[PDB]
């Protein structure tokens, strides 16, 4: 690989150009560290402009099955089949993957995305029909001869530099979290904090049903009774009441002709070293979000999940390191709008109060 | 398991020729991409070959292309690849490879 060449690769969710088939087709991808499957448009649907035609492609093979996936708002069923893969931003060969070319879908393709297709990044354990579906990474680590790394810059372009890590996307150190579970990417919270207070939450609170990074999530999705936690705590420390309850539960708009006056949210990560941690902190230009001027809360509850989305990953270049088990985080210098930072990350900081695990 | 079990490897003159074979089971390997792959002590991991799961789209690594074939047989759960012209270069444990599981591997030398 060339990774030099791999920065600015994302336009727009973030997608990446992919060539597929012989002669290539473009197709515009998803970027998804929370799903483990290459799926594309099969068929004409509306709202996209494109989808992959198998039967134009002379290297296709079909694998004789579909498969179906389901997700919490919907669902899509495609072909299983094989197919000759190039990514012209950043290599010049090209690479036998599978490939599931969806036929139909129940809440999938909505009006105004830009993507035809999705590229899951996480672990074979979250492979659909199974886990030996070799994912679209696996084969590429394999094919490519790179490492088994990869990294992502978002600046709301972006880059994806696939097997390393592009030193010109960064300033500071990278602080590394280990991942506690390969099927999304699963780390440890320890604690939350608003404008420097910590909310007082046992810490299992936070992994209770688990915590991922996850870039096919738009916001930080947070569990219930932890969403409320951070509501009180964000309303208790901004300067005026500026938000109705309508604009807490996304169902709101905040307008104006407006930001000194709301506190910073701060996510604490256990390092490698256990005994201590690092803070990753996203300021109110990040979770307050333009759509007079109007925004919508960044935030959202959740029922299954601590889903660190889009509204976090904005600011940081998070390095998806699997070869070591780990997720690193550094301060993205793209991340700022008028003159400033939209994010920090600081440590160290001692766990000595915090519980050595907080996973349940 | 996934459960891979490389064989034929050995110690080899140059311009010598061995047939490897790679046993699998645990999953449908009639389904599977299947790949080799090959790491001498100092190197780092080269690829050599990969084939679709019904045989017939074929890659292979621009050192290794003419000299190597890699084929399969379903119905046996046994991928192969036939290694002709050996060089000393061609050194190294070689591994067989699928959904990023691998087998413990076969030492192929080519040597006086
Ligand atoms: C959460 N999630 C799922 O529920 C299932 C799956 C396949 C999926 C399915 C359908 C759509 C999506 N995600 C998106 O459309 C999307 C759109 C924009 C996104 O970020 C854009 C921005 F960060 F705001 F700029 C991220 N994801 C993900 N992947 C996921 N990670």
């Amino acid at each position: 690989a060339n990774f030099l060449a791999m920065v600015d690769n994302l336009q727009g969710g973030y997608y990446l150009e992919m060539l597929i088939g012989t002669p290539p087709q473009k197709l515009q991808i998803l970027v998804d560290t929370g799903s483990s499957n290459f799926a594309v448009a099969g068929t004409p649907h509306s709202y996209i402009d494109t989808y992959f035609d198998t039967e134009r492609s002379s290297t296709y093979r079909s694998k004789g099955f579909d498969v179906t996936v389901k997700y919490t708002q919907g669902s899509w069923t495609g072909f299983v089949g094989e197919d000759l893969v190039t990514i012209p931003k950043g290599f010049n060969t090209s690479f036998l993957v599978n490939i599931a070319t969806i036929f139909e879908s129940e809440n999938f393709f909505l009006p105004g995305i830009k993507w035809n297709g999705i590229l899951g990044l996480a672990y074979a354990t979250l492979a659909k029909p199974s886990s030996s579906l070799e994912t679209f990474f696996d084969s590429l680590v394999t094919q490519a001869n790179i490492p088994n790394v990869f990294s992502m810059q978002m600046c709301g372009g972006g880059s994806l530099v696939l097997g390393g890590i592009e030193p010109s996307l960064y300033k500071g150190d990278i602080w590394y979290t280990p991942i506690k579970e390969e099927w999304y990417y699963q780390i440890e919270i320890l604690k939350l904090e608003i404008g420097g207070q910590s909310l007082n939450l046992d810490c299992r609170e936070y992994n209770a049903d688990k915590a991922i990074v996850d870039s096919g999530t738009t916001l930080l999705r947070l569990p219930q009774k932890v969403f409320d936690a951070v509501v009180e705590a964000v309303a208790r420390a901004s300067l005026i009441p500026e938000f109705s309850d309508g604009f807490w539960t996304g169902s709101q708009l905040a307008c104006w002709t407006p930001w000194s006056y709301f506190p910073k949210i701060s996510i604490y990560l256990r390092d490698e070293n256990s005994s201590r941690s690092f803070r990753i902190t996203i300021l109110p230009q990040l979770y307050i979000q333009p759509m007079y001027e109007c925004y919508r809360f960044g935030i959202s509850p959740s029922t299954n999940a601590l889903v660190i989305g889009a509204t976090v990953m904005e600011g940081f270049y998070v390095i998806f390191d699997r070869a070591q088990k780990r997720v690193g985080f550094a301060a993205s210098p793209c991340a700022e709008i008028a003159g400033a930072a939209v994010s920090e990350i600081s440590g160290p900081f001692s766990t000595e109060d915090v519980a050595s695990n907080c996973v349940p | 398991q996934v459960q891979l079990q490389e064989s034929g490897g050995g110690l080899v003159q140059p311009g010598g020729s061995l047939r490897l074979s790679c046993a699998a089971s645990g999953f449908t390997f009639s389904s599977a991409i299947m790949t080799w792959v090959r790491q001498a002590p100092g190197k780092g991991r080269e690829w050599v070959s990969t084939i679709g799961s019904d045989g017939s789209i074929t890659t292979y690594a621009d050192s290794v292309k003419g000299r190597f074939t890699i084929s399969r047989d379903n119905a046996r759960n046994t991928l192969y690849l036939q290694m002709n012209s050996l060089k000393p270069e061609d050194t190294a444990v070689y591994y067989c490879t699928s959904a990023g599981r691998r087998g413990p591997g076969t030492q192929v030398t080519v040597s006086s």
